[PDB]
């Protein structure tokens, strides 16, 4: 069960399958497994096809609407904070000044 | 304006890396020049070039950091036990209860080959054995499993199934891993420490 | 008038600023003191401060106040904390060996040329690292025979 | 560039080469591909035995 | 005509795969011109390099 | 405060004469006896009750 | 008899190097090599067959020593 | 005052009792476990309490080694102790035939008095202690591990097991706070028990030099 990723096949930390092979069955078995992976994965990746295009990074309509609403809300809150600090008393956070 | 700010941030990162390269190069040079003299002797005592002892035992225990399977621990007993159960599943042997597991563990641990092992690792093994025995006891109390081995649903024995063969395999594997994870005499521990700190 | 307001009436002269840090643990929120000073003995000696659990960042103060082993423990803890702050992990045995090498002559000796000269004895290494001519002339004056160990 | 740092601790050696690297997944992790041109220059002294 | 895709695993880190037929038809063909200069100067004495 | 002699403009110091404390200049016989109280407050900044952070 | 019974990687490297240097200098072979023109391969074959006639002399820091045979030590 | 001063005096007395118990001298459990109320019963005010005389201790004897051996604790009232006070203390120890004495200064010791105390006499051993350091017990600190001075037999067994010499052991200065706390001399060895992250402990050894 599960799908391979950097957490299991990468060089991040322990629990790697190659690390388990190295610690359980020696160095030769881990080296052979890594060679088989390096010889198998490119073949399948080429036979299947993996490409990135401009359409893979374009934003959607709902994303644009959400971004617009969030920008409006954030700008309104920032303007409210600016007005509170410049004209009046602004709640000063502990350990720092008003600015 | 946003492009200018992004270029400012990129140039800040670039100059930070440029300073970091030379600074860490000098630090690594100093650390290696200072630590290159230490070496692990055959009597498990780290001594300098003049013969003075820096440590009576490396790291307090004497284990190789390169062979450290766990988080600053020699072995992960849960993973080792699971691997022993998976590699050697004995279907012709009955399961072990808490008392039987404790008895066989105490019988195996008192052998001659386990005497040369450190006491802390043996205590950790005993703690893990007691924990897994308590888990098996809790499971058998929840599901009413009888230690006599005559319960009608045999699948209940598959919840926490342990056999003395697997216990012996687990103990021997742990002992071998602990023996092979110790500091090999003659290793330049000081240079390894300097590099692993400078990098 | 230039220095009358600048006289100390209460507190440790070495202490410049102390703040009240709070821990918001779900069981209880406890209060501790974060002091940006260079006097550990005075802080421990003050009333109401649990000196048994007082640490510091300056290794020299810890060495001078609580011994060489406390200095070694402080070095280990500080190096490990600084390393963890950046998300990278180092095995504790390396920092333990470093602290033991820095604290094996009874005094915390640095990795600089002075500490390296106080620790090492080999003339060739001292000359090769830094201050070549000075170390070589001093060895020629002392007539110190250097082994190849 | 002194004697200790430039000629004693770190010095230049022969029987060595320097080349740009390129990927090749069809080789084992403990193997490295050497060009024929460099292989003809870097020589190894083998003693004649039985 | 670049196609952004993974092919044969020979383009792992920043590498690129070139077409043999493209290079055969003049793509990427380059010329390197070097200069070799020599001087035949007359010395103080009435003799010259020949 | 800082006071200056109207005669030459040099700084005035405070000394004690034969009858009372007086302001005097070191470069001219100008003096000025003190009649009533003279004060010069500065009102130093009071350290605020720092907040408990964390 | 007090040191580790396992043969370290440094001892392995040095023993293999010495055996390869000897075999390269017309030393007798004890494993009956089968078409191995590389002396290091012959040394590794002798190590795996435990026929290397070399005894390691482990020195203690104080000055004491102890002799361990290659066949007596444990290999991995 | 009259509240923090008596608290400091009580805590210094408790720390001195703990130090004497750690060094092996004879102290009853009541002296070790002394509450502030008992100290107030002895003296509850600063003018009533006598630093130079009412706090001096002479019952300190090494019951484990020899009851005849006697140790004394001094509490000079003046902040800076001069030559005259040191001479008075030395002649008092000569009268009472005491070779080991402790001096708990209030603020410090003048350089001349320090130099004199260094070379008073090889038989008259006197150790300078600041009251600021004695307000907290170094042994009870979490960073300071457990230190135990080993006898000559244990040092011989260590050197025989490790085939070592005295100079090859790790060094520790005599001016170390723990060294002055235990009053260890040149040549003695201290075993240190560092608490590891696990349930085990790390045993190391240091030579005073
Ligand atoms: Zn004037």
């Amino acid at each position: 069960s599960g799908s391979m990723d950097k957490g299991t096949l990468g060089s991040g930390s322990k629990n790697n399958i190659f690390y388990i092979l190295l610690r359980d069955w020696g160095q030769n078995e881990a080296a052979d497994a890594m060679s088989r992976l390096a010889r198998l994965a490119p073949v399948y990746l080429s036979n299947r096809g993996f490409s990135i295009g401009i359409g893979d990074v374009t934003p959607g309509q709902g994303l644009l609407k959400a971004k617009y609403e969030l920008l409006n809300a954030g700008y309104k809150k920032c303007d409210e904070y600016i007005e509170a600090l410049n004209t009046g008393k602004l709640q000063q956070q502990p350990g720092c000044t008003a600015e | 304006t946003e492009f200018f700010f992004h270029t400012m941030a990129g140039r800040e990162g670039l100059v930070d890396t440029a300073v970091k390269t030379a600074e860490t190069g000098y630090m690594q040079r100093r650390l290696v020049k200072s630590l290159e003299d230490l070496c692990s002797q055959y009597d498990l005592t780290v001594r300098s070039s003049t013969g003075d002892i820096i440590q009576f035992i490396y790291g307090g225990d004497g284990l190789d950091p390169a062979a450290m399977e766990g988080k600053d621990e020699p072995l992960e007993f849960k993973r080792v036990l699971d691997n022993i159960k998976a590699v050697f599943p004995c279907p012709s042997e009955p399961a072990l209860s808490k008392n039987e597991l404790i008895l066989t563990t105490e019988s195996i641990m008192k052998k001659s080959e386990f005497l040369c092992c450190q006491d802390s690792f043996l205590q950790e093994i005993k703690k893990f054995i007691k924990g897994v025995s308590e888990k098996i006891k809790k499971t058998r109390d929840k599901y009413g499993i009888n230690d006599n081995g005559t319960t009608e649903p045999r699948v209940l024995y598959q919840l926490d199934r342990i056999t003395p063969t697997q216990v012996e395999k687990f103990l021997e594997t742990c002992r071998d891993k602990y023996m092979r994870a110790q500091m090999e005499p003659g290793s330049a521990v000081g240079a390894l420490c300097a590099q692993s700190i400078g990098e | 008038k230039e220095d009358l307001p600048k006289v100390v009436v209460q507190g440790i002269p070495e202490v410049s600023r102390a703040v009240i840090h709070i821990d918001e643990q779900s069981g209880k929120e406890k209060y501790k003191l974060l002091v940006e000073g260079d006097n550990l003995r005075a802080v421990m000696a003050t009333h109401g401060v649990k000196g048994t659990r007082t640490t510091s960042n300056n290794t020299y103060e810890v060495e001078k106040t609580l011994g060489i082993e406390a200095a070694r423990t402080t070095i280990i803890n500080e190096i490990q904390y600084t390393m963890v702050n950046h998300g990278m992990s180092i095995d504790r045995r390396h920092v333990m060996l470093l602290s033991d090498l820095m604290t094996y002559k009874g005094e915390v000796l640095g990795i600089t040329r002075f500490g390296l000269a106080k620790m090492k004895e080999s003339v060739l290494m001292l000359a090769s690292f830094e201050k070549t001519a000075d170390h070589l002339f001093d060895a020629a004056y002392f007539g110190q025979k250097d082994s190849v160990c | 560039q002194g004697r200790f740092r430039g000629n004693l601790s770190g010095k230049r050696v022969d029987f060595s080469g320097r080349t740009v690297i390129s990927p090749d997944p069809n080789l084992r992790i403990d193997e490295v591909a050497v060009p024929v041109h460099v292989a003809k220059i870097l020589t190894f002294p083998e003693k004649v035995n039985k | 005509t670049v196609a952004v895709m993974s092919y044969s695993g020979y383009d792992i880190e920043d590498a690129l795969v070139l077409n043999k037929a493209s290079l055969d038809r003049g793509f990427g063909r380059c010329l390197v011109y070097k200069n070799a200069k020599c001087t035949l100067k007359r010395y103080t004495n009435q003799t010259f390099d020949k | 405060m800082l006071l200056f002699c109207p005669g030459c403009g040099n700084g005035l110091i405070v000394e004690e004469g034969q009858r009372c404390h007086r302001f005097a200049c070191n470069t001219c016989p100008y003096v000025h006896n003190i009649t009533r109280k003279v004060t010069n407050r500065k009102y130093p900044k009071l350290k605020e009750v720092d907040d408990v952070l964390g | 008899r007090i040191t580790t019974p396992y043969m370290t990687k440094y001892e392995r490297a040095r023993v293999l190097g010495t055996r390869a240097l000897q075999i390269a200098m017309c030393a007798p072979v004890m494993v009956e090599l089968e078409g191995e023109t590389d002396p290091l391969l012959i040394a590794m074959k002798e190590l795996k067959a435990r026929k290397i006639p070399i005894i390691i002399r482990r020195y203690l820091p104080d000055g004491s020593y102890e002799d361990w045979g290659v066949d007596e030590l444990i290999i991995t | 005052d009259d509240e923090e001063e008596t608290y400091r005096l009580w805590k210094i007395r408790k720390t001195i009792m703990q130090l004497c118990h750690d060094r092996g001298y004879l102290v009853t459990q009541d002296e070790l476990d002394q509450t502030l109320e008992e100290f107030k019963a002895q003296s509850g005010d600063k003018p009533s309490e006598g630093r130079p005389r009412r706090t001096d201790l002479t019952v300190l004897v090494a019951h484990n080694d020899d009851p005849t051996d006697q140790m004394f604790v001094f509490f000079p009232e003046e902040p800076k102790v001069g030559i005259k006070t040191i001479k008075v203390y030395c002649q008092r120890m000569q009268e009472e035939n005491i070779t080991r004495a402790l001096i708990v200064v209030q603020q410090g010791m003048t350089p001349s008095a320090k130099q004199s105390l260094v070379d008073m006499a090889p038989k008259y051993i006197l150790e300078q202690f600041l009251q600021q350091e004695l307000l907290i017990n170094i042994t009870e600190h979490e960073l300071v591990p457990e230190h135990v001075v080993m006898t000559k037999e244990e040092v011989t067994e260590l050197l025989a097991r490790y085939k070592l010499r005295e100079n090859q052991l790790p060094r520790i200065q005599a001016g170390d706070p723990v060294a002055r706390y235990f009053g260890i001399k040149r040549g003695q060895v201290v075993k240190i028990i560092r608490p590891s992250e696990t349930a085990g402990r790390y045993i190391t050894y240091r030579l005073v030099q």
